[PDB]
């Protein structure tokens, strides 16, 4: 993680209206967290304490504070890909993963994340890898698309 | 000389069964038969089952060709695609289709005819049709519209929206805020995104309207971080229009001021509730406000603020456009106007069906949904979300009006519809009601916070075998617990799927 760079973002940032999500996305796509040694820079720069800085992190599902796997898989675990198979699916992921859900595999290349719905409830199981989304996701599907990761 | 108009949706939904591929497929194949087409990225016309649905300009019109793959693309191209030539694929003239021509398109006019990115393809399709009429009105006068329209909340709340506009606009206040919640975390749902995938104009329009309604020069599209397309493409058209003048500090030189801008949500979905939601654009946890002050007198930084639905805000410009007593036609008793129903889940034909109110969940489960995927029969529908009520089909033909779902525990919600066959265990959907509660408690309350997860604990009792009359009565004083105890819905209404779980299906937990 650059520490240069994420001081650049939180000064770019500094006096947009409730900026720190913004600074925290911006850090997370940049860097792939957001480091323990930027909630200082972030809080001097808003004007907030450090543990209202770390308390938004944490309350956030969607920001981690260490580095991923090379890949995040999300799963979609909620009540349309359910309707269509999603807990099969996210039983048959971890066991060709060997993790389990908020791990990392073994060689570091696949994060196993639950998501709760990404809109595409008519054509699940969903599954989302980066940004790119795959449906209709069964055992097959899903060992074809981390084959393709590796 | 001869160019041929191909589409190729770019919609999540197609992208996610392989759109991009097939549009490089027929690039590829047009450049190996040396042949010209011009390939538009269009939004989807919403026949989930049919994507990639491919459709080629023609003399008789749009026929569309699907679902395709790139795999199948060098066929099309031999049985005359270019042309419209008839193919296994083939479904005719794409107006045609019936599960699309028995639409009441009001708001999703546009959706899949044209390029979403597109101001020309927008503004042909009557885009800025109803900014241009705003612009000419006194602002008194285009709350006026809204609420002569019929309007109500889109979100699920289903309040008035023009009274709620009627308040921002009676405050006194310099700054006052446009909010649109565009967190749609329900399951089931996806009205929203193909808005703002799709149509994002549309939206764009619809809150530059509420913002002369109301005097407002500041928006925010709050967008949950699942969504990254709707993000991306937003940002785009939001650049677009502000270069062609439909943003900025002198709208087609109206001298009226309109910025507007993007807010990416961070996996919380209670921060679909407007005050949890108004908290995170503040940089703050999602935590629910009390709520005896209402976001329209003090909502973003205190001040006057607009939070509406995605679906609310991009039906203003059609209200605008056509007027109200248009709007108002359409509907029964007070669910005046349309609705984009969202058949999802196990779904022989799924996607989206805009409706007036007053189809029943068995018409649209029947007639435009074709059963279930799995081809096993309909056993329960979860309408209107994660804390939606499961319906069985005793319900089914109870009209998807507001106050008729409310009479009987139903809620119709932002209109998303959820299909689970025979095979569903009614006592596992319960204890994910009670852990997905668990999970996205923003925490204030402790039934919620926690009630929740003795309530997974109980559940997995029941679903072990363990004492099923003792604790399903546990788990009914825990969901009273939540229906007396919970400072906004995520706690209050988790109780529904679970009682209406239990209440109709008691087999699946044991019970006589
Ligand atoms: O879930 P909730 O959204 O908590 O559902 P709720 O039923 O409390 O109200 C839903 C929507 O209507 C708004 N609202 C209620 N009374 C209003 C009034 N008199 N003026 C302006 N806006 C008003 C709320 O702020 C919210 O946006
Ligand atoms: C847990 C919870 C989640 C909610 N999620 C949404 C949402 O995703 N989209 C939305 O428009 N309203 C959502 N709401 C409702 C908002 O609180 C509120 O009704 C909003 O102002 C809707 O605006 P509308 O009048 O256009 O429907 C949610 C409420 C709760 C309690
Ligand atoms: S019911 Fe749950 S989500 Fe709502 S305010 Fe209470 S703890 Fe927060
Ligand atoms: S429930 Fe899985 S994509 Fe919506």
């Amino acid at each position: 993680a650059d520490a240069t760079r994420i001081a650049a973002i939180v000064a770019a940032r500094q006096d947009i209206p409730g900026a720190l999500l913004p600074i925290l996305h911006e850090i997370q796509d940049t860097q792939g967290y957001i480091p323990d040694a930027a909630v200082p820079v972030i809080a001097r720069a808003l004007n907030l304490s450090r543990a209202e800085v770390h308390g938004v992190i944490t309350f956030y599902h969607h920001f981690r504070q260490q580095p991923a796997g090379r890949h995040v898989v999300q799963v979609c675990r909620a009540e349309a890909c359910q309707s269509v198979g999603a807990e099969a699916l996210a039983e048959h992921a971890q066991r060709a993963l060997g993790c389990g859900f908020h791990e990392t595999t073994a060689d570091g290349q696949v994060t196993l994340e639950p998501v709760y719905c990404l809109g595409q409830c008519a054509c699940g199981p969903a599954v989302m890898v980066g940004e790119q989304l795959h449906g209709y996701v069964d055992a097959r599907r899903f060992d074809a698309l981390v084959r393709s990761l590796r | 000389i001869t160019i041929t108009t191909i589409f190729v949706p770019r919609d999540s939904t197609a992208l996610a069964l392989g759109a991009d591929d097939v549009a490089r497929a027929i690039a590829r194949e047009a450049a190996a038969r040396n042949e010209h087409v011009r390939i538009v990225r269009n939004g989807s016309r919403g026949m989930f089952w049919l994507e990639p649905l491919v459709e080629v300009q023609t003399g008789a019109g749009r026929v569309a060709y699907g679902p395709v793959s790139a795999a199948d693309v060098p066929g099309l191209f031999d049985a005359g695609l270019l042309q419209g030539g008839e193919h296994a694929l083939s479904q005719g003239v794409t107006e045609e289709i019936p599960f699309l021509k028995q639409q009441e398109r009001l708001t999703f006019a546009r959706v899949g005819i044209t390029d979403p990115l597109s101001l020309d393809d927008y503004r042909a399709h009557e885009g800025f049709a109803g900014l241009e009429r705003a612009l000419a009105m006194q602002p008194a006068e285009i709350v006026q519209e809204v609420t002569d329209s019929g309007l109500r909340g889109r979100g699920g709340a289903a309040f008035p929206t023009g009274i709620k506009w009627k308040t921002v606009l009676g405050a006194q206040s310099a700054v006052k805020y446009i909010v649109c919640n565009a967190d749609e975390g329900d399951s089931g749902t996806f009205s929203d995104r193909m808005v703002m995938e799709d149509d994002p104009f549309m939206l764009i329009e619809g809150m530059t309207i509420a913002a002369l309604a109301v005097g407002a020069e500041q928006g925010y599209i709050y967008c949950r971080s699942e969504y990254p397309h709707a993000i991306a493409v937003l940002e785009s058209a939001i650049g677009i229009a502000n270069a062609a003048g439909w943003l900025g500090d002198d709208i087609r030189g109206s001298g009226k001021r309109f910025h507007l801008e993007v807010r990416k949500g961070a996996g919380a979905y209670v921060c679909g509730e407007e005050t949890a939601l108004l908290e995170s654009l503040e940089g703050r946890r999602g935590v629910v406000r009390a709520k005896p002050p209402l976001p329209a007198l003090q909502g973003l930084f205190g001040k006057p603020t607009v939070i509406n639905n995605v679906i609310s805000l991009a039906t203003v410009p059609v209200i605008l456009a056509r007027g109200a007593q248009y709007y108002r036609d359409y509907g029964m008793g007070r669910s005046r106007g349309t609705l984009p129903f969202q058949l999802a889940g196990n779904i022989k034909q799924g996607g989206l069906v805009e409706k007036a109110f007053g189809v029943t969940l068995r018409e649209l489960l029947v007639d435009y949904g074709g059963g279930t995927r799995s081809g096993r029969a309909i056993r329960a529908v979860q309408v209107g979300g994660p804390l939606g009520a499961y319906l069985p089909e005793s319900r089914f033909d109870v009209p998807l009006d507001y106050e008729a779902y409310a009479a009987f525990g139903g809620v119709v919600g932002h209109g998303g519809i959820v299909v689970f066959d025979e095979t569903v265990d009614m006592a596992k959907q319960a204890r994910y009601a009670m852990e997905f509660c668990a999970i996205e408690s923003c925490g204030k309350c402790t039934p919620c916070r926690i009630g929740s997860t003795r309530g997974v604990e109980v559940m997995d009792r029941i679903i072990a075998g363990e004492q099923p009359v003792k604790h399903v009565a546990l788990v009914r004083d825990l969901c009273d617990t939540m229906l007396n105890g919970s400072l906004c819905a995520m706690g209050g209404m988790t109780p529904y799927p679970v009682l209406s779980a239990l209440n109709e299906f008691p087999e699946d937990f044991g019970l006589a």
